[PDB]
């Protein structure tokens, strides 16, 4: 006779995300050619890391300034990529899309003050643990931290580094979350030199080692 | 590019197949202004979803289709560039009413080399050469679109949602019972 | 033959009265260094040592199913509770033992156990704590109880103000018995020791 | 004397 | 170990494929306690039921899923960590209703490199982040899970119904009619 | 043309136990890895062999005692995984979601006397067939048994034979069941000096050959 | 795409004789060994021939 099959209650339906292929109608269409287009991009973390966006400070800019010249907590943020300073960085707007991630984190420090003008600033990350972010240099010391001048080199970089019990982190943040679960990094001004007026740019990109996993589509349609 | 070695740490190994473009783009999403007679183009597509903002976050693209239809009477697909009223006769690709719907390839078809979200000039809108073709049936109900292939380039802003509340965009993340 | 001399950095033990020493799930060590920790943990040897701790005295009226316990890691005054002030993340083992010091003429018997993720049992669910690292304390035969056991838990590192992965037990199986040669009652104390003590997130400093 | 745990 | 040698026995060869942990687990199980949103949440199995026991007399343990959903409208899944907000997008991973129910095939998607069943600590109840991730539908009238691939550590206390009898736990045992 | 096929009627139906598995839907998924995590058990009775666990007595006490030095019957329980003796114990636990079982089972004794106190019990396993458990030691003597003493060791272990008509046997018991199927255990003391106070404990786990088959989900649920 | 299928009209139905076996749902039994159990007759006819009864 024929073959014999049992049609399996459960299986057929679906599902948007299935692996099958559908059934092609129209054959033997040949496409123009795309070799050698510029620009194609096959990973978005290839973008993510070579191209860091802009942080989002005090009134929507992309930098901090200070008019005293003492020790003082010129910016902190806390280490989400729900963070506010970080609503319109394109490593946010990738991250939204994935329920978690893990890995290094790149901030890009950019001095953009005249030559007459020379500032020493210090970055620290803060982890978990702590009821409130460090007011001053001295107590944020004890943490891992960079400090650095400004001189022919007006750029430096920093890695905040995964620090977390879970192998993995979530990308969105509860409205349970009172204090941040991934900690704060905190960017203090040690002192400068008739720097009154001239700011420090912020930006950031994914690490090396910046991994998103487990696609979700969240936004509001 | 800086790594966390700088201060003693140790950089770790990453799996990036979740962020790969064509991966991440192979996947349906629909289509929500629909008409009895319907031009296919991807810009229909939400915004903000998954797929519809990924285009959008490129310059240029290519892909092939793959589309699934719940409608009412028979189906009828014409390739790009062909006059409205071929979607009348059956000599077109037409697919004849199967509950629960049906699920379509479709090849490529544009006079183009590749495809583009936004264009700079005249044919605000983009050029009507922009599709993937045309399907009609008596009614369409719902409409999902699924790029096969996908080939994304010249990168371009992707915005998360913007946070007023000065610190964290909360929001209900899903957690047990009781 | 039967001596046993326990070592924990500069601190030692020595229990004339031993059974052996029971590890628990294993004699190994998770890899200390995970990609959770960005290699930037560190082992800190000044904080495993001896440290001692008094759980109860073990009278007559205490009945089979008596139960207390000490959720690890406990406050701590020294150099490991710097530790737990200093760092946001941890993780070690437990090098516990407990003794039971009475005299040959005492009868009845202890449970000590450890356990992971400690939560309250019912009385039914008392007689099977034996299915969990143990081992038992009875006058005629020893005074000493020596567990080994290794780090665990669903995070790679934890952080002891939020979760106490390990508890220690400690039961009465059969009352102690009395003579009028023998003791009248029973103090029952800790010496515990962590193990293999890593620290990873540095805190600042609280002023 | 005896066994050595160190 | 002692055997009937002691006194002249002899042991018998024994077949334990029945008490192996991944095959005894890998069955399909109820949960009870349902709602159109549901996170996936073994803890939910009931406390006495061949699997949910057994996997109460672990500590931690670590599987993949299979589950079937009898449900109204479409199914929506969305992995472990996602807000609740995405149930209601076609983007994740979403079944068109097809009669009498829907099986799936679903990964281990926490964070942590396994799960518990009790955690002495805060993150009573256990954490979060401890789910299979969240299903959506108009309506949900069964929910069967599957644990795929089991790994059970560290043992806990089992018990069995108590007995008052003072004696023996009597109860009728099927037996052929007439 | 295509492949025929016959749908054959009776065949499809979910069965909660097929070895069927479902389509996956979301795909290259990597966990974070679980090599070395102790503890791990693979199979129930290897746990159940190596962790005795405690009988329950009179007054829910793991233990017997006895304050006459006489020849005394100190427990008799029957040999049923739905003992009320047993009913607190891990093997019992397990056994209840099987039908059958069949092989060794093994008691554990252990003397919580002091130093001063000896005693002298014997154990016997007394086959159905018999009207009602021997009372005296003399009688069981004819039965299989062992007798031992309390000294330096402590603890004893003693084996209950599988002995029945079948090659298996049901670990339930039916309420038609008015005397054991499998028998009684007798645990006597022979006589002791000076031990009016002290206790036996007694505890269960299974032998080499101790096997479980036909899993059942019984259980008022 | 998938493979495509056409069922047949007039099979499928149960036949109380089919040589299709069903299904198994509980695997793994392994059954008290039989070997050399006295009296088994494999073939009706064996015993018909070796065993006269009574006519009547």
């Amino acid at each position: 006779g024929i073959v014999p099959v049992a049609c399996s209650d459960g299986y057929g339906g679906l599902v948007t995300t299935d692996p099958k292929t559908a059934d092609p109608v129209y054959g033997m269409v040949y496409n123009p050619p795309r070799t050698n287009y510029p620009g194609r991009f096959t990973n978005l973390l290839d973008v993510a890391e070579a191209c860091p966006t802009f942080l989002c400070f005090d009134e929507g800019k992309p930098y901090v300034v200070t008019r005293t010249d003492e020790q003082r907590l010129l910016a902190k943020f806390d280490v989400s990529l729900a963070a506010k300073h970080m609503s319109n960085t394109y490593l946010s707007g990738i991250a939204q899309y994935y329920a978690q991630y893990s890995g290094t984190i790149n901030l890009h420090f950019m001095f953009t003050g005249s030559t007459d003008s020379k500032a020493r600033y210090m970055v620290a990350y803060v982890p978990p643990g702590v009821e409130t972010p460090p007011d001053t240099p001295e107590k944020a010391a004890h943490c891992i931290h960079a400090e650095w001048d400004t001189g022919l080199n007006s750029k430096f970089t920093f890695s905040i580094p995964y620090v977390s019990a879970a192998d993995y982190a979530y990308t969105a943040s509860d409205v349970a979350e009172t204090t941040n679960v991934q900690g704060w990094v905190c960017i203090y001004q040690i002192t400068h030199g008739k720097a009154e007026q001239d700011t420090l740019v912020v930006s950031v990109s994914a690490g090396k080692d910046f991994e998103l996993r487990l696609p979700i589509d969240p936004r509001s349609q | 590019t800086t790594t966390v070695e700088n201060y003693g740490g140790e950089t770790q190994v990453q799996r990036r197949q979740h962020t790969d473009v064509t991966f991440i783009m192979d996947r349906f999403v629909k289509i929500q202004n629909l008409n009895p007679t319907h031009v296919i183009d991807l810009m229909q597509t939400h915004q903000h979803g998954l797929v519809g903002a990924l285009l959008r976050a490129a310059t240029y693209y290519f892909s092939d289709l793959e589309i699934v239809v719940r409608h009412d009477g028979n189906l009828t697909w014409v390739p790009n560039g062909a006059p409205e009223a071929a979607l009348s006769n059956t000599g077109n690709p037409t697919a004849y009413l199967k509950a629960p719907f049906t699920r379509l390839a479709l090849p490529y078809t544009a006079p183009h080399r590749v495809l583009a979200t936004v264009y700079n000039g005249t044919s605000a809108q983009l050029p009507a050469s922009f599709n993937f073709g045309a399907i009609q049936a008596t009614t369409i109900h719902e409409l999902l679109v699924r790029m096969k292939r996908a080939e994304l380039y010249c990168p371009r802003p992707l915005l998360a949602v913007e946070v007023s509340s000065q610190d964290r965009h909360k929001q209900k993340i899903i957690a047990p019972a009781k | 033959d039967r001596i046993l001399t326990t070592r924990n950095g500069h601190t030692t033990s020595t229990t004339q009265s031993s059974v052996g020493v029971t590890y628990g799930y294993s004699t190994q060590e998770d890899h200390v260094s995970g990609p959770n920790t960005s290699g930037l943990e560190t082992r800190v040897v000044q904080a495993e040592r001896f440290f001692k701790k008094h759980l109860f005295d073990w009278t007559p009226d205490k009945a089979f199913g008596h139960l207390e316990k000490l959720e690890l890691p406990t406050d701590h005054k020294g150099v490991y509770g710097c530790l737990v002030d200093s760092f946001a993340y941890m993780r070690n083992g437990w090098d516990v033992e407990v003794s039971a010091v009475g005299n040959q003429f005492n009868g009845g018997c202890l449970l000590v156990a450890m356990v992971p993720e400690w939560k309250e049992f019912t009385p039914r669910e008392k007689y099977q704590l034996t299915l969990f690292p143990h081992q038992f304390i009875s006058p005629r035969t020893n005074m000493t109880a020596h567990i080994v056991v290794p780090y665990l838990g669903v995070n790679r590192y934890d952080q002891y103000k939020k979760h106490k992965p390990w508890t220690l037990v400690v039961m009465v199986v059969s009352p102690l018995t009395t003579n009028t040669v023998s003791a009248g009652q029973i103090k029952v104390y800790a010496n515990i020791a962590p193990t293999h003590v890593h620290v990873a997130g540095e805190l600042p400093s609280k002023e | 004397f005896g066994a050595l745990l160190a």
